[PDB]
């Protein structure tokens, strides 16, 4: 929520992408497509996970200890063995609690980083052969065939081939 | 139509989690992954630990010797549980600190009992009482010698035994408690006993009480329970006018990784790490909610029943 | 004019306040909140919890029955409040292992008595002393019972009382401590006293030792107080060849979230949840720099004594 | 971490009683200032919620340990202590960490909210306007009251005005 | 998190010895190379900082419970033992929190600093220039040294190569 | 020509440093700095800290009064140093609850002694034994008086000190247990001892115990050790029957941040505010791995023996 992504410039999320996390959609002569992109796909898959091993990743080992439960009153000596185990519990319950907010806003963060990188390379991509509706999605000003679109998702697009094409049709 | 259109996003589910952020505490995102382990299988898995289940026996009273506890002798664990339904079938007794006992013998995570020749001048030894019955004939703590009176006469005991070896020895002796004068005098002629159990950097000494006290199991007399580690190259001394409850031997105390444990739950064949009074949980999450008691590598226990752990972007779907 | 200028801003505000960041120490934003409570009323609130104020009496002497201590039998409590100014105006003793007995009854809650019917055959009951004074003339500790010799002779107490109800019992026993061998044979005959007190699973056996003490209000001897407690379906029995202050009963005892705090603050008419030794504090912030000694739903405690949240953006003025 | 509030901004509306976020113009007609309710009540809804899960009721403790003594004992006394003190720390060192850590993300989603409006705007006028450098559009066509209007509710149409614009651009 | 180190910047240049960020020219004159100050000490600002929060000394104790003992004594043993590495635990996972904390908010405010540089120049160069994709800029206009040192100044004025730049770029 | 190009970027390094993050374990930066401290000097500085040294003297028998350890009277220090070749020297002892009664000499900080005008009057005192020799004649711990019969009788001891300072008083006495019922009656006429010390608010009394020990430089024999403390305003009674070890004075006990270490690192003139047992150890850092005991102002313990804070941006290639 912090780029203006994911709830953000582009409304809604595809439910049926089950090929990846982000993909392009286009609108062709030829007809409409989908496909997946493997690259952001990856580094966000790369970021939950690592995450989740440095979480999981196993850190304790106790044999004998202190009794914690007891079946006659004694008082200071349980009192103060109580008191410790209460303590104990009360601490790592707060970490457990601060710990894992802060994972959950880092990972919506990264996801919206992500998604907004892509978008940003695109339009690198297509320097002035394109320009931005506020929906997430571009308007190609030249006849872009489905090798075309192919190239722009390889991240091997031209513009130099559609310049002139794209900017009689964007400026009179 | 001279311009096309290229369309980026990212994908949504039909069904997501709900999970808790640092602005918002309701949040939906698209996979989550729980990190609080909530339910024990009830089983308590017999590997990789050495669990010994003590079915109607203490620690104590297996290390002392009740007769129905004899088959725990000599015995080694990683875990000892201790079940509710256990009973004490031998002469009344109780421990003065009677938990450090219990915890340090649980520590050692053994019952190795060595058999050591004192030589008790002058008194009878080997008694017995009909509380603690070994069959039909009356019998008395193992690993444990009651002494009294021989003839008419109860001469002063002070006998030593060295630590000639290169580990410490756990000595458990006692004292007897009479409930009349009239008996503290025919068990021993001297009118008040007197313990003393030493060695060259401590000392304990015990008084005889008498008194009254409720019957168990016939008895109104009673019996206290002491311990003495006696260093390698250190001398054991112990000094009598009567009362005591001589040992037998030492028990050979270890340093280890073995504990106690109390639970009612039963043992299968299984493998898993941990163990809870609630059974075995495996460790495969970084937290707990079953129980704060545990043995062997296990999640840390928190107050939580529930930690989601988000997977996913967040789910958008209209 | 055919054009037109559109800008994009933040609010600013005439006075900021400082926040501490973690790349920055001093930075000013728009609003901040406190999140440590560092001020008391001084006012311990006597509501929602049962606050029981001990004016000049302890936990212990009250429990005893001291006689400027009286107005305090069968009480109950939430708080039991010990002021510094309480004092001990009956005979002089000593509790072996204090702290725990008075944890255990703060902890319970209650100092509920229930008198059982003991016989004691033999022996003259009802002993007093001029150094607690019950009025005009002598007086003991209630709950207690000083046994002397009757006539010529002090016999063997063998006495019994089982349990026969649900809860568990508590019972306050004592041995007294003469000062002189003579003292000792005028008031029991025998000339060494012995005192057991035990159950199916407990023994105590103490023997009293004769010797010189302090005088503390006349009296150069003492008396040393000692608790046994019965399990439903078990049994009491006391043994004494003398010296013995007998019990008159047992301490019902029960489980609860009572306890006892140490304080000199006034108790007023106000509603708080949190009490401390320096009184009442609200409990709306997460911490709070007052005492670390606290009871109820409290701010838990810190040694910092302020820490700003932000509320706002960082102030651009 | 974003820029904007004390960024590309420069300074900050002394003046805007009306919200947190809002819109200035300078027009033919003249000039005026209104507020954005939407990024304004997402800041408030973000700073609120780290304050209740921050504020809420915790630590319900009754009977625990003592804490001052007026006889020195030795073993057991110490222990009461250390572990006091050893408690008192870590919580220290807790509410420490999470003022700070608290702190440097409401700084940062302040500047989000700022970064969105302002690429919002941006993306509505297409190429009928273009980035000064100090968080101010300038406009290329004729934008009367209700022309800014629009632009405030979202209702801005490019087309109307694209002609216009890229002749007095170009 | 922001894209621009290990991200449309591609590499870093080793022999950058004036400052964490600068420019990099290529001119009629010849090339040339350049370093940002503000940039610079506004990184390693928070660095330090970050740096004094944490290395500020806190902790003066000296007169505690034991830690290690000669003879097996059992209950207040245990209890001493069960504290001391409770303490421990606790402490150490705080240790490592902090550090995986503030080392991704190291990470992250850098890429902040480069990509602020970096739309800065691209909102300072209107329209006499465009983006490549790489974190570099073709200037479409007649640009000397002179110029470029305007430019990292921030004094740079677009109005007096506007109209040279928009032929340049369009019809 | 008619155009140019600018590029905008950030430096590298030829050689990166290896740190850990949130979503990674192993990325490269071009500074980091290490924050845990994992290595002594080996010596024990001392300064700013005034550090003691008993060489072959624990605190307990430097207190006592060994005669070996007689060069320890009057003396102060801000952290006492046990060695592990410490021994003992006189007459053999066993201190009931030896740790607390060396906890808190240890944090009194101070040895200082005052001789007090005790009057024993029918015996015999300034006892000595072979066991605990003073040059080439029999001693005992100063510090203490061993009192004997006179002539062919002992009798009851009752005497008093009052506290008229203001601060607390700490007198440390003892009771000897014999071997034989032979040697009870031969040191003191009567056959079974008692040592009654008490003040106005406190009692201990310990009845002696007869039996043979274990031979420790000739002597079958034992004392035990006890403690007790006097408040101002409050006063002190001794009353024994025999077998009474009894104090020549008081020690004067203050409040203070005064310790005891074991370690067997020398010490050196040097300046360090941390002190381990492995020796002193720079405190420019946040943690430490060398020990978990610590004396000053130390780094916290930690487990980890290497964390690495990053101090710049990623280094790419
Ligand atoms: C109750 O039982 C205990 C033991 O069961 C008896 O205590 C023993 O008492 C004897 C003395 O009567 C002790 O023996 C003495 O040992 C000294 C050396 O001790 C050891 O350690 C050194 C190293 O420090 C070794 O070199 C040495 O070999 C020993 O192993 C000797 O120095 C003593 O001297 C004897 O010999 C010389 C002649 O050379 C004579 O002049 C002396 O008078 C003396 O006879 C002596 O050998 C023995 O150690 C004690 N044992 C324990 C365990 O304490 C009690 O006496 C007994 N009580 C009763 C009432 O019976
Ligand atoms: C002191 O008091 C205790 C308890 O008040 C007395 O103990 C009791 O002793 C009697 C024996 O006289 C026990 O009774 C026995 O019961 C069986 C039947 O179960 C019967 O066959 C025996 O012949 C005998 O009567 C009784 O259980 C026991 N109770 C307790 C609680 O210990 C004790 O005898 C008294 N001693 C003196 C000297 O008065
Ligand atoms: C053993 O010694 C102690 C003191 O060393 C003796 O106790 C003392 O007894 C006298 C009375 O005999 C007490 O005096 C009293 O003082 C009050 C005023 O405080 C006065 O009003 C009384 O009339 C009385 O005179 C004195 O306080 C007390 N001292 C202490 C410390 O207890 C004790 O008598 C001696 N015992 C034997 C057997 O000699
Ligand atoms: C609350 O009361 C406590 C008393 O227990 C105060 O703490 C003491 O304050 C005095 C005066 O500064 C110091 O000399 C003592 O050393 C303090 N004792 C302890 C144990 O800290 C405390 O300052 C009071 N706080 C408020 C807000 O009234
Ligand atoms: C990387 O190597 C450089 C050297 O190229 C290190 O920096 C300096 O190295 C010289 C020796 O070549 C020393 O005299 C300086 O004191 C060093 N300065 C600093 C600040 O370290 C640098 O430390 C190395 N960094 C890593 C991560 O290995
Ligand atoms: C690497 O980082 C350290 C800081 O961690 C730099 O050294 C610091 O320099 C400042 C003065 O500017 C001192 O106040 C600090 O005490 C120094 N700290 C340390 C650990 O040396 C160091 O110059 C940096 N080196 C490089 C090559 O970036
Ligand atoms: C979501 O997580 C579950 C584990 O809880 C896993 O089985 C599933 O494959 C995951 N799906 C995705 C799309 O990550
Ligand atoms: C585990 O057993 C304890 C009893 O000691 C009980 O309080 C707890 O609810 C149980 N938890 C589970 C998950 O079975
Ligand atoms: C600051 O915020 C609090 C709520 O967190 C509010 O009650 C208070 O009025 C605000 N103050 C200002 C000056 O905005
Ligand atoms: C410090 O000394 C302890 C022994 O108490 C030893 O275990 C540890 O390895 C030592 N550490 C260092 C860094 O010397």
């Amino acid at each position: 929520g912090l780029f203006g992504a994911i709830a953000g410039f582009i409304e809604n999320g595809w439910e049926g992408m089950i090929d990846g996390w982000y993909g392009f959609r286009h609108q062709n002569s030829e007809g409409t497509g989908q496909a997946a992109d493997l690259k952001s796909t990856q580094a966000a898959i790369d970021q939950i996970n690592g995450k989740l091993n440095r979480v999981i990743e196993k850190t304790n080992e106790k044999f004998h200890q202190i009794e914690k439960e007891f079946s006659e009153v004694e008082g200071r000596i349980q009192d103060l063995e109580k008191y410790v185990e209460d303590t104990k519990v009360d601490l790592w319950s707060y970490n457990a609690e601060l710990l894992v907010a802060l994972e959950n806003q880092h990972t919506i963060d990264l996801t919206d980083s992500e998604m907004n990188k892509l978008f940003e390379k695109t339009r690198r991509q297509l320097r002035e052969n394109a320009e931005d509706m506020g929906n997430g999605c571009f308007k190609i000003y030249h006849k872009c065939d489905n090798a075309c679109i192919e190239s722009i998702r390889n991240g091997t697009y031209d513009h130099d081939i559609y310049r002139d094409e794209a900017l009689n049709n964007r400026f009179q | 139509s001279s311009t096309a259109t290229l369309c980026l996003g990212h994908h949504s589910v039909p069904n997501g989690t709900i999970v808790k952020t640092i602005t918002d505490d309701q949040i939906e995102v698209t996979n989550a992954t729980e990190l609080v382990q909530n339910s024990s299988t009830g089983k308590i898995c017999n590997n990789p630990h050495k669990v010994l289940d003590g079915r109607d026996c203490t620690l104590i009273d297996a290390m002392l010797g009740d007769p129905h506890c004899d088959v725990f002798q000599d015995e080694k664990w990683d875990l000892f549980v201790e079940r509710s339904s256990a009973f004490s079938n031998c002469y009344p007794y109780d421990v003065p600190d009677y938990a450090s006992l219990r915890s340090l013998i649980a520590s050692s995570g053994t019952l190795d009992f060595i058999t050591e020749s004192f030589t008790w001048a002058g008194v009878s030894q080997n008694g017995g009482s009909s509380a603690c019955k070994r069959g039909p004939a009356n019998g008395f703590f193992s690993r444990l010698n009651w002494l009294t009176k021989s003839g008419s006469s109860y001469p002063l005991l002070n006998v030593t035994m060295p630590n000639n070896y290169n580990f410490d020895k756990l000595y458990i002796w006692g004292v007897h408690h009479p409930s009349t004068n009239q008996e503290q005098t025919n068990l021993y002629v001297q009118a008040s006993g007197r313990v003393t159990v030493s060695t060259r950097r401590s000392q304990q000494t015990i008084v005889p009480n008498i008194g009254s006290r409720p019957w168990v199991r016939g008895q109104s007399s009673r019996i206290s329970i002491y311990w003495t580690i006696v260093k390698p190259g250190d001398v054991l001394v112990i000094n009598s006018n009567g009362n005591l409850i001589a040992p037998r031997g030492f028990f050979k105390i270890r340093t280890g990784r073995s504990s106690i444990m109390r639970s009612d739950a039963p043992i299968e064949t299984c493998i898993s790490e941990c163990i809870t009074p609630n059974g075995s949980i495996p460790n495969d999450k970084p937290f707990q909610n079953v129980n704060k008691i545990t043995y062997g590598a296990c999640p840390k226990y928190v107050k939580q029943n529930t930690l989601k752990l988000a997977t996913g972007m967040r789910n958008v779907p209209e």
